[PDB]
RNA sequence: GGGGACGGGUGAAACAGGAUGAUCCCGCCGAGACCGCCGGCCGCGCAGGCGCCUGCCAAGACCGCCUCUGUCAAUCAAGGGCGAAGGCCGGGGGCUAGAAGGCGAUCAGACACCACCGUAUUCCCGGCCGUAAACGGUGCCGCCCCGCGGCCGGCGCGCGCGUCCCGCCGGCCGCCCAGGGAAACCGGGAGGCUCCGGGCUCUGGGGGGAGUAUGGCCGCAAGGCUGAAACUUGAAGGCAUUGACGGAGGGGUACCACCAGACGUGGAGUCUGCGGCUCAAUCUGACUCAACGCGCGCACCUCACCAGGCCCGGACGCGCGGAGGACCGACAGCCGGGCGCGCUUUCGCGAUCGCGCGGGUGGUGGUGCAUGGCCGCUCCCAGCCCGUGGCGCGAGCCGUCUGCUCCAUUGCGACAACGAGCGAGACCCCGGCCGCGGGCGCCGCGGGACGGCCCGCGGCAGCGGGAGGACGGCGGGGCGAUAGCAGGUCUGUGAUGCCCUCAGACGCCCUGGGCCGCACGCGCGCUACACUGGCGGGGCCAGCCGGCGCCCGCCAGGACGCGCGGAGCCCCCGCCGUGGCCGGGACCGCGGGCUGGAACGCCCCCGCGCACCAGGAAUGUCUUGUAGGCGCCCGCCCCCACCGCG
């Protein structure tokens, strides 16, 4: 299932995002 | 494009059915998508059926019928011959064969 | 055991039609002297000739009885047109009551 | 409690389970889930969804109606409620299954599939979440539209009277006439639409980037919702047709496939190709089947390669020169394997013409992926296709068959097809059998056999036998469809485009040498590994097709003549006798012949006496005169076959 294999590893990247801008701000 | 118009199914006035499990591969499949077929066999092989009769002390004893209903998901079926592959024209025959 | 070819089976069907007196049912050397004449049939080649007038046997001996398609027998034809041609006397076909009596015909009423 | 040893589990296993008695059988009890078969082209619900029994509570559509109201309606941003599963937050509960985790297999690996154990979860209550291929991938309300059936609910009409029949209304459906559509299909619309307008809401505008970024809102979180641009690219996509492929199904079919058997290769010693190596050169072609004893026998020639050499065999036509000298020949020495080849030299000869230019003649030189022709392969296939008619916008289908039969589109029964054609068969060569004619010689012309007969079974086509008959159901070959391969050959060719070369020649010859070398890898073959054998005498048997004598020599071979002519195996008697032996015959030292101009080629005599004591993983060919064994001839050829074709 590439496509919703595509949105696990996209929401998985968008998470370790927030968590970097947690760190600042 | 669209194969089937039943799309495989018989879900009318539904949204939805029950879930059966194919006996053989123990998947879920819905009611509508199901081989559902009743076989009625009796309960020896029909090689051993008149011995056991002489065998039998009861008088007028009558073997019995296994009565169970085998149900099979597609895949499950199809590999297993009970469905086959059809021709586009051949598919739409609704009729049981023989 | 061996199927026979469409040439040799189309000639043989051709020949029996034209020979149906001169050939004879279950002989196959009686029948070969017949399609050998170089008149009611010419079939160049001995092996040719020895096929066609096999299968000219097994269609003789079917066509005396229980004849078979795509051979014309005048003796048969003639009898079927008798049948066909036949009057059944008086024919009995010369001898629901609502609607014969909508009709006012009223046919064997009462 | 009983009884006794293995249970589980799989595709096959294995990990756990068991004399602390498992599995199995029966009684009994606890726990939680769940409601079978009936169960559906049944029904209900706004969707998500909904099946134990017995109540309780409130509903809803539909139908019927001479009941009431009088436009109260339609569709809907915002707003409200609902929303599978999984998830989350509190309480519980905990039987099963089971994300995670752990194991046992698998495999090259496997932390996957499969087995096994098992946590969250699954279940209830009070909430969050707000999503699904939440699908009819088809918004809602309204009108008309073509037949033909099924089911469900309500109601009406006949009729004996039946869970009939014919309606009506609402629902769920199947087929489908038009019509629509790019088509699949829709036809209770996806109809009434380039002949376009009933009303209302929502969404899209090439494919990515990207549902990303950022801001907002929402949620406890997971995430939801709203939602870019820079930048990149020439297509992405739909539906259908034809091929190809499938670890897809159904038919078949073949010892180039297997069963069942045989006889082998691979192991070894040799023969002989190919790669690699070495070279002065080891000329090259080509590499799965469909390259590798193949390109028909390499001392020279062949021969294309290497090291020296020799000329013209550069025609013809022009400007020029030129017959007493264009050209061309040489003795002796000298150099040079050599050749007046050149040199010294000093005698010959006669346009056989020279030169320059233009134009040739050649070339086993390249490019087979520029080509012809020829062959190989697909295909030991049975398939390929035309005219006219039919179907689709068309690509392309029908014929040309998903039935049966056959070696085979081989037939038959059909059939929007109806008639054809090619390939298959027929044909041709051979063989065996019988006549007739001929005859230095067995060789000319015919016949015979067709699944005909008989018995069963089959509309049929055929099928299985039985027979008779030399011969039985494709006896063995030759020919070979359609469309291709970018298969191979330019080194077979006065086949040939173009490039190269073109008198210091890639012309054509001449001498010498290589192709035949060889740490090695591989492909055909050959001979062995012995006693069913080796070795000695004797018998002696062919066929494609075919000469001999006499004398000498150990043979090999020779001389001199002439007109002719023939196998092994096997059989028979001896011997050796299980020993690498007398199996086997590789090597290697004298020697005797041959052929040619010349051995390095071949033959032969006495030595000499290698592996190999039956060949691993693999692999090939074969069904009667076949396999295998055993000889023999021919092709190429001075000689020469462990090769090919017979």
């Amino acid at each position: 299932m590439r496509a919703k294999w595509a949105k696990k590893r996209m929401r998985k990247l968008k998470r370790k995002r927030r968590h970097m801008k947690a760190r600042s701000k | 494009p669209v194969k089937r118009r039943n799309n495989g199914r018989s879900k009318y006035n539904c949204g939805h059915t029950n879930i059966v499990r194919c006996q053989n591969c123990h998947r879920c499949v819905p009611k509508d998508k199901v081989i559902k077929r009743f076989t009625i066999r009796n309960i020896v092989d029909n090689t051993i059926a008149d011995d056991v009769l002489n065998a039998c002390v009861i008088q007028g004893f009558a073997i019995p019928k296994l009565y169970n209903k085998v149900q099979y998901c597609v895949s499950c079926s199809i590999h297993n011959h009970i469905v086959r592959v059809r021709s586009r024209e051949d598919r739409k025959i609704r009729t049981p064969p023989k | 055991g061996k199927v026979r070819t469409k040439t040799i089976k189309r000639a043989a069907r051709k020949i029996v039609e034209n020979n149906y007196e001169s050939l004879k049912p279950k002989d196959f050397q009686n029948n070969k002297a017949i399609c050998s004449k170089r008149n009611v049939a010419i079939i160049p080649s001995k092996r040719l000739r020895n096929k066609v007038a096999g299968y000219v046997t097994t269609l003789m001996n079917r066509v005396v009885k229980g004849p078979v398609h795509g051979i014309s027998l005048r003796l048969q034809e003639e009898e079927r047109e008798r049948r066909d041609n036949y009057a059944p006397k008086k024919s009995e076909f010369d001898v629901t009551q609502q609607m014969i009596d909508s009709i006012g015909f009223k046919c064997m009423s009462t």
